[PDB]
RNA sequence: GGGGGAUGACCCCAGGCGGUAGGGGAGCGUUCCCGAUGCCGAUGAAGGCCGACCCGCGAGGCGGCUGGAGGUAAGGGAAGU
RNA sequence: AGGUGGAGCCUGGGAGUGAGGGCGCGAGCGAUAACGUCCGCGUCCGAGCGCGGGAACAACCGAGACCGCCAGCUAAGGCCC
RNA sequence: ACCGUGAGGGAAAGGUGAAAAGAACCCCGGGAGGGGAGUGAAAUAGAGCCUGAAACCGUGGGCUUACAAGCAGUCACGGCCCCGCAAGGGGUUGUGGCGUGCCUAUUGAAGCAUGAGCCGGCGACUCACGGUCGUGGGCGAGCUUAAGCCGUUGAGGCGGAG
């Protein structure tokens, strides 16, 4: 059940325990939805094979939910008369790690 | 379950300290010959805030003796701004340092 | 025309306070030096912010040794062999691997070791 | 246009294109502004105590440093100046001109002659269920020339008259009548 | 800036974006005057005390405890901010 | 001519500093002496031209800091600890 | 009140409650002050007794502390402790990893240059008449003094020297 493929970022390791991915408003707005992801880390039940082998079938995830930024602080400053402060970004949307 | 206490209470909060940091969470009875025969001022008084203590209880807290003191503390307000030699100008005032004293009284 | 501020000002501290977890001895509450010590503590965070990132960049950097070698050989061997690789290319998972799936792991390690030699 | 006639049942007034046209908020408002304007008072803080006392500001070479303000109740710093011009005078044809497409818009209710004759406060509990509401909530008075008498007193006074009687006036949100000579003051429009 | 914007917004790519005096634009709370056919509250005005929803933000909202009586303005105005 | 692409010109409001140094080079002085000063050509720093390097070191070599912690190639500079 | 021989200077300090019903009596105690009862909607509303924040002194508890450096700290990983926004986070840190505070004036600053011990509240680009550009808008000949009259609200409207 675990698998590493990698996305618009290697964001992998994954199998089944929806992992936070990257924005993708494009294909997302797909609620629990459907779609391919290229492989190219064949790792299961012990049998690996080339991320080269690979690149040829791979996975799909259903299209979870839209994580709304997890906290986190950016208190931007320094002695040099400069501050300022932005609060974190990064989401993204939640998706299981549909396996094959 | 019972209380001890009183404010205003003219003395080196500090010093008080020391005082119960002894006698403290211990025997009724047993301390209170602590303060009856150790030293330093306070004591007297200490003494004093253990018998209104011990009172109180029984009288309307009540289980004598079995009783002690779970806890006991002290702390200073009320200041007491005192003036002295002016800098043989400018004055300076010291502070008797008023002074608090709680402690407890409850059974074994 | 009144102006006492008043209320105001002493919320914004408290702000800061509460960016104010109970850090060093004193700042704790350091309603000064206390929002100080911000201003560095943040920029700092920052750097940090961008930092770590790196400070793994090298974590991996022996966890992979840490095989790389193992079986025998550097990261300037794998690497090498690894890039001839084609049709798959990563690094990072990799290690956090060879640890995890001793066998998956392992395997490459050939695939490796050949592409190059 | 629908220049409707009280007494209700009996006839009906044309809109005079002034009161028709368009609208102007810009000037809207400013007719208010050049009004509560004018229209205030004023204040300010000591001039013998904000520099009021003496003053030995203090050598120096001592340990200090130095009757001016900056160390407590006393100065200022720039306060009330009661000296503080508060007038504002809008300008004749701006005010006038306000009013106007002002009216204009509570156009978007008619009072017969005829009216400037009841006499108690009570016939206006009456002439009232005539035609009530909640625009009459805002409600307005004002004869033409001699203000609608008793008619001037109730829980809703405020008698203008064909002349006196601007947007401070009604203007405001609000909803009202106008006894003719009222129309008196569109003349004045 | 430019290709059509329905009011939003959406798409491309060009295109940067470190910045003190200092220049231009945009927003935030502070006590007041409207109550532009505005009024909440003894089952709390407000300040206080504490927090893992809303915002780039300066603030918001909202829930728990406190405390004895107020005042809020959906919008424009003013200033001892 | 212009591949460029985004600087240019006039009118007009609001300005700030009106004394800087550091480095290379070409000259002046100077014991071709000084982290000396004095003029020039480019850069440099400007209390953030913040990060890399040279141990540490504005500053000299490379670099232009919108934001994304568990991606990828390199610069200069390195790879016995 | 207070320093000044004098002329003169010149403060601080308001708030219980609906009303005292303001705490008879009993308790330890020389008392003050503390324990009960009683008023009471509440007295952690209780006599300088509304709200009564911070700084600062206490009393217990969690975690933590004796081959260890830096205000800081913040990034990683670990154990203990609680999960009224539970398979995610709280708090505390053992290590290691990268780190020179903060303000003015400075060619240049960690600073060993100065500014400040700590907290709370005051405290610094304003108003007027002119002029000056820009803009929101009313007529292009545009526009009003002072005053006369009208004025719960008090309603502006006439005034034509300039």
């Amino acid at each position: 059940m675990f698998a590493i493929i990698q996305t618009g970022g290697k964001q992998y390791r994954v199998s089944e325990g929806d992992v936070i991915r990257v924005e993708s408003l494009q294909g997302e707005a797909g609620d629990k939805v459907e779609l391919k992801a290229l492989f190219v880390g064949g790792e299961q039940t012990v049998f690996g094979e080339d991320a080269g082998k690979y690149t040829v079938q791979a996975e799909v995830v259903e299209h979870g939910r839209g994580k709304k930024i997890y906290i986190r602080k950016y208190k931007s400053g320094v002695q040099y008369r400069r501050r300022t402060g932005h609060r974190q970004n990064f989401t993204a949307i939640k998706i299981l790690g549909i396996q094959g | 379950e019972a209380k001890a206490i009183a404010r205003y209470v003219r003395i080196s909060p500090r010093k008080v300290r020391l005082v119960v940091d002894l006698i403290r969470g211990k025997s009724l009875e047993e301390a209170r010959n602590i303060l009856r025969y150790t030293n330093k001022r306070g004591a007297y008084f200490v003494a004093k805030v253990l018998e209104s203590a011990a009172a109180n209880a029984v009288n309307n807290h009540d289980l004598e003796d079995r009783l002690y003191v779970k806890a006991a503390y002290v702390d200073e307000g009320p200041a007491l701004k005192r003036v002295l030699p002016r800098a043989r100008g400018r004055a300076d005032i010291i502070k008797k340092r008023t002074s608090h004293i709680t402690v407890i009284l409850g059974e074994k | 025309p009144r102006a006492k501020t008043g209320i105001v000002r002493r919320r914004r501290h408290k702000k800061v306070l509460k960016r104010a977890k109970g850090f060093w001895g004193s700042r704790s509450k350091q309603y000064r030096n206390a929002f100080q010590t911000l201003l560095n503590a943040a920029t700092y965070e920052y750097r940090d912010r961008r930092n770590k990132k790196r400070d793994f960049r090298r974590l991996w950097i022996q966890r992979i040794n840490a095989g790389a070698r193992l079986h025998g050989m550097n990261y300037s061997t794998f690497i090498n062999g690894l890039k001839r690789a084609n049709i798959d290319l990563n690094r990072k998972v990799l290690a956090d691997i060879a640890a995890r799936e001793p066998e998956a792991f392992k395997a490459l390690v050939d695939a490796s070791r050949n592409a190059r030699q | 246009m629908e220049a409707t006639i009280y007494d209700n049942t009996d006839g009906e007034v044309d809109l005079p294109d002034v009161f028709e046209t368009p609208v102007r908020s810009d000037l809207i408002g400013k007719a208010v502004r050049a009004a509560q304007a004018n229209r205030k008072q004023d204040y300010g803080s000591d001039e013998y105590a904000g520099l009021r006392t003496p003053a030995e500001s203090f050598g120096s070479g001592r340990g200090q440093a130095h009757r001016v303000p900056q160390a407590v109740k006393g100065r200022s710093a720039h306060p009330p100046k009661t000296e503080k011009d508060r007038s504002l005078d809008l300008n004749d044809k701006e005010r006038q001109l306000a009013v106007r497409s002002a009216l204009a818009a509570t156009a978007d209710v008619v009072v017969s002659d005829d009216f400037e004759d009841l006499v108690k406060t009570q016939e206006v509990v009456s002439l009232l269920e005539a035609l009530d509401v909640h625009a009459d909530i805002d409600r307005l008075f004002v004869t033409s020339d001699e203000p609608s008498t008793a008619a001037r007193n109730l829980a809703g006074a405020d008698v203008a008259t064909a002349s006196e009687v601007n947007t401070e006036d009604l203007a405001p949100g609000r909803l009202t009548v106008f006894t003719e000579s009222a129309l008196a003051e569109v003349a004045e429009r």
